[PDB]
């Protein structure tokens, strides 16, 4: 049953092992080409500090970079901008699906408007374009409550899903883990000073890069999919409508209905639903106790370039992974003409 | 470009479909009456 | 036997407990380029009351006005220097960042050794005999009654001790009698709670440990030395010589060492009256500051921190019950020459702590790194044609004692 | 809200950093290695004149 | 030069969500009423 | 009262934004610094000469 | 609480060190990139006295 | 690694010494294989070998 | 099989102060790593794991 919270906290942690292992040296790929078309001195990492001893002193090779491969990739982000898309509901054939498809995508407009949407489709489009793996957010903000789109960073350390899924869209998914970096000030802020802070170790990045800050904290967002028995209860109030099923959560008490337009009738039909939790979880502990959110579906939504589906493990790829070695070649080629041509002038 | 923005609107399809599920506990039920 | 990671295998590390607890408050951005080289700050003053049946007193002297101070003064450099062969150091040695992750800890810690030296050297009060280790639940508990005896109110009280002790206390509350949260952590964590014995209990490894210093005779005063406030009304040190030692020994009395004066008592500073331990009276203590030999004729001149002060023509600053004269008999704790860990417990107001920032050196690179609220000056040059490029680190800390008794070590008893 | 407004030419956040790009940036190598190629031409040519 | 134009307004965009923030305490609040 | 817009120069020096924001408009910030220089006539015009 | 104004000082000053210190390499590639593009002389910059 | 630090007034190291990086390496080393091997006829194969797995 | 130095004693390697477990100090040891032998006069030359720096 796993009644305490220790026992929930162990298997999360193998859950995300479990998780991590497969798509290791595939996110590794998409770093490396992120990296190499847009870091200044990214196209020669693996070989920053190289030379020879050249009488007794460590004189370095010269490493020229002469960025060619981001163009066409600059191209494709242009196309996309110029020209954006969004989501569109269409009618159906009834009396009055025209007004509910204006209604519906009326609403959507005014989320999508009043919050960072087109900001969360650039930067997932510019990530899926760049390395091949771009994601981002849809999450429920109390403003009374309003549905929010937010975008994801760095979705390639940060995203994880269970490995058990294979659609494009995820939606055979039980779990999902969610990572962002946190700063001491900002984690004393919430939570609590009182415990010490304890980060998730992933060993991903630092791969041909020069570490300085200290001062990032690594906590997650860890999502449930669980079928509960709920208990609904089916106010049959025949004025303005008899039929209507509510479930348990709104009660005669909890919400002043006071039975004014309801009449109790049956309320014993127990049902298995669909639910779904949402917990933010570190390398210790519980930072905030798992709590359900207003939905059916994992809320992440993944992008990507180009997927497949080779042996039990999903591919993915950008628009710099296949002209890494050319590139890296002529830039070695055009420092070893320089070298040489300044050796011997006249 | 053209496999990327097929990708992008085959991703928007799923945003979508999320969006529409999580609104009716949100949002409410939307029934059709005026008569 | 060629190729190597990049990644470097882990060490050890100690703990940080002195810089969180010690007051880091009053003394903050004091020492600037126009107060100086050193700080003061003021005292609290007293009053004493005449009883006469009809309110007359023209004969008696009214109170006398008495200001004191306590000084704040900077210490030396933490300074770490290092130089290297740029070709052999770069062979796989990138950006140089590998040497930066030992070098701040290694500041850090030198920093919290010395501020432990001071602390364990100010401080006054003792308890217990220094050979007894901490084994029960009386022995942490004596701490925070003293100090709520003497009445310090105004403050938080922490005390600190080894690894190994809390795991001593821990194995007590395992076997506790009703409380099933205590006992399923006792268990399970080996964590003893927050408050032990009514004083914030706390645990550390990295902890500063000390010599006795070999001693032996029965010792005794020779001279009445001087204990009026006005003599000590800045520092809170006084200095007296012995008779009765040894013939001539060098290092007689290390630093830190605890002299108690047998038939003085402490005083209830308020009401001034006798402090009582359940049994016995409790005798005035003070700790050796500096290094003391012995001289042919069985004479050691040292000087003391915390002072007895009966001072006749100003009763209400007395806080011993009767006034240091000669033929008094002290005695020295501990063993003659035995080293231990001692254990500290000291209130809020006790050592501050402040650093003074350090502004770059002309045309010479450098940058700042933190680590715990630590800023550390880093310079690199090029000093010398054989290619020898030197990295240097710099820290520069003060210190500052209140009060001398409040504050000191503690062991355990028998 | 506080009221500072930036602008970026090209921004990107690739590890726990912003990273942003100009136009300038990517000629830096081509172009101080043509100037000191047209310098190493000028003083050989003008060393040895018939 | 495109992205340089296309960041510029996204820009501007903030600019004036921040530009409206601000105008309702210096101006006041704006009301229909004219009936 | 008026509403007034100004310009910044030499942005690369002179802003600093709280490090844990991440958007583009920085809208999920909760402080920043802002830089200008300034002569020591001016120091005096403004502010106190005493200091 | 931070009753005091000296107190709230050293925690901007906190504050600033703890802004600046990651965003240091990268405003120093774009001013080095005006500077190369704008300065007459910007384009030999490092290796100006050499002989 | 591991440095020593030290403790002056002003900060004068000019005449002092200064640590140096003395450099060592833990080496790791591969074992013997291990390895189980069986063999069979052919004609127990066809007539004797059943349930194989 | 391990051996034990008795007047020597382990350190807090970060700090380099002594480790004392109440009123004992923790004494160094060590491990035999290969098999050692015995010849007359009584002298074992052993090879050990874990170094007294």
């Amino acid at each position: 049953m796993a009644e305490t919270l220790e026992k929930k906290h162990e298997r999360i942690m193998l859950r995300f092992d479990r998780a991590y292992s497969p798509q290791k040296e595939v996110r590794e790929k998409c770093i490396e080409a992120t990296r190499f078309a847009r870091v200044p001195g990214g196209q020669w990492e693996g070989a920053t500090a190289a030379g020879t001893k050249l009488d007794e002193q460590f004189e370095k090779y010269p490493k020229f970079e002469i960025n060619k491969v981001a163009t066409e990739l600059n191209r494709i982000i242009a196309e996309y901008r110029n020209n954006r898309i969004t989501v569109k509901f269409r009618p159906g054939d009834r009396e009055a699906s025209e007004e509910l498809a204006n209604k519906l995508n009326g609403l959507f407009r005014a989320d999508y408007e009043e919050t960072d949407g087109g900001e969360a489709c650039d930067n997932a489009f510019d990530d899926a374009a760049t390395g091949g793996f771009g994601c981002f957010r849809l999450t429920s903000m109390l403003v009374r409550q309003r549905i929010a789109i937010e975008p994801i960073y760095d979705p390639s350390r940060s995203v994880w899903f269970d490995p058990d899924a294979k659609k494009y869209d995820k939606s055979d998914a039980l779990w999902a883990f969610c990572m962002y970096s946190l700063s001491p000030e900002k984690y004393e802020a919430e939570y609590g000073k009182k415990p010490p802070t304890s980060l998730d170790v992933t060993s991903m990045t630092s791969w041909e890069y020069n570490w300085f800050g200290a001062d990032v904290i690594y906590i997650a967002k860890y999502y449930e999919v669980r079928k509960e028995s709920v208990d609904v209860i089916s106010y049959r109030h025949p004025i303005t409508g008899e039929i209507a099923t509510y479930d348990s959560d709104q009660v005669e008490d909890i919400e002043d209905e006071l039975a004014i337009a309801g009449f109790h009738e049956v309320a014993r039909r127990s049902v298995k639903r669909r639910r779904v939790y949402v917990s933010v979880v570190d390398g210790d502990g519980f930072l905030e106790k798992p709590r359900r959110i207003p939905g059916e579906h994992i809320p992440l939504i993944p992008v990507y370039g180009k997927r497949w589906f080779i042996d039990d493990i999903e591919r993915v790829e950008g628009h710099i992974a296949k002209a890494m070695d050319p590139q890296r070649l002529y830039n070695l080629q055009v420092s070893m003409l320089a070298d040489t041509a300044a050796q011997d002038p006249g | 470009s053209f496999i990327y923005l097929d990708n992008m609107a085959k991703s928007l399809k799923r945003a979508g479909e999320v969006w529409l599920s999580m609104a009716r506990e949100v949002y409410g039920s939307e029934r059709e009456v005026r008569i | 036997s060629q190729i190597v990671l990049k990644k470097f295998l882990p060490g050890f590390m100690s703990d940080l407990v002195l810089a969180k607890t010690v007051d880091r408050q009053l003394l903050a951005g004091e020492i600037n380029s126009s107060t100086g080289d050193s700080v003061s700050f003021k005292r609290p003053h007293q009053f004493s009351s005449l009883r006469t049946p009809t309110g007359d007193i023209s004969g008696q002297n009214k109170n006398n006005l008495i200001s004191g101070k306590a000084t704040g003064r900077v210490g030396n450099y933490i300074t770490v220097a290092v130089e290297y062969q740029q070709l052999e150091e770069a062979i796989k040695l990138n950006q140089l960042e590998e040497i930066l992750a030992p070098v701040r800890q290694r500041i850090v810690t030198d920093l919290e050794t010395e501020l432990a030296h001071f602390m364990m050297n100010n401080g006054a009060l003792s308890l217990g005999s220094p050979n007894t280790p901490i084994t029960k639940w009386s022995d942490v508990a004596q701490t925070a009654s003293f100090l709520k005896d003497l009445g310090v109110n105004e403050g938080e009280n922490y005390a600190v001790m080894d690894p190994w002790s809390a795991q001593r206390l821990a194995d007590a509350q395992t076997g506790l009698h009703a409380s099933d949260q205590l006992v399923r952590t006792a268990w399970e964590n080996a964590q003893i709670p927050t408050n032990f014995g009514g004083i914030r209990a706390l645990m550390s490894n990295g902890l500063a440990s000390r010599t006795q210093g070999a001693f032996g005779g029965t010792l005794t005063v020779k001279t009445q030395p001087t204990v009026t406030y006005n003599a000590v009304k800045d520092s809170y040190q006084f200095t007296v010589t012995l008779t009765g030692a040894t013939a001539s020994v060098t290092g007689f009395l290390k630093a830190g060492d605890q002299v108690k004066f047998t038939n003085t008592y402490w005083l209830q500073q308020q009401t001034k009256q006798a402090l009582y331990n359940g049994a016995t009276p409790i005798s005035f203590t003070a700790t050796v500051t500096a290094d003391a030999n012995s001289d042919s004729g069985g004479d050691v001149t040292v000087t003391l921190s915390g002072v007895p002060i009966y001072d006749t023509t100003n009763p209400q600053y007395n806080s011993v019950s009767r006034q240091v004269e000669a033929g008094d008999a002290v005695s020295v704790v501990g063993t003659a020459s035995q080293t231990m860990k001692p254990n500290l417990f000291y209130n809020k107001f006790f050592c501050g702590l402040g650093s003074i920032p350090l502004p770059k050196l002309h045309s010479i690179d450098s940058a700042v790194a933190t680590y715990e609220g630590f800023s550390i000056r880093v310079h690199k040059y090029a000093d010398g044609d054989a290619n020898v490029q030197k990295m240097r680190f710099d820290l520069l800390p003060a210190y500052v004692c209140f009060n001398p008794h409040m504050g000191g070590q503690f062991f355990g008893n028998p």
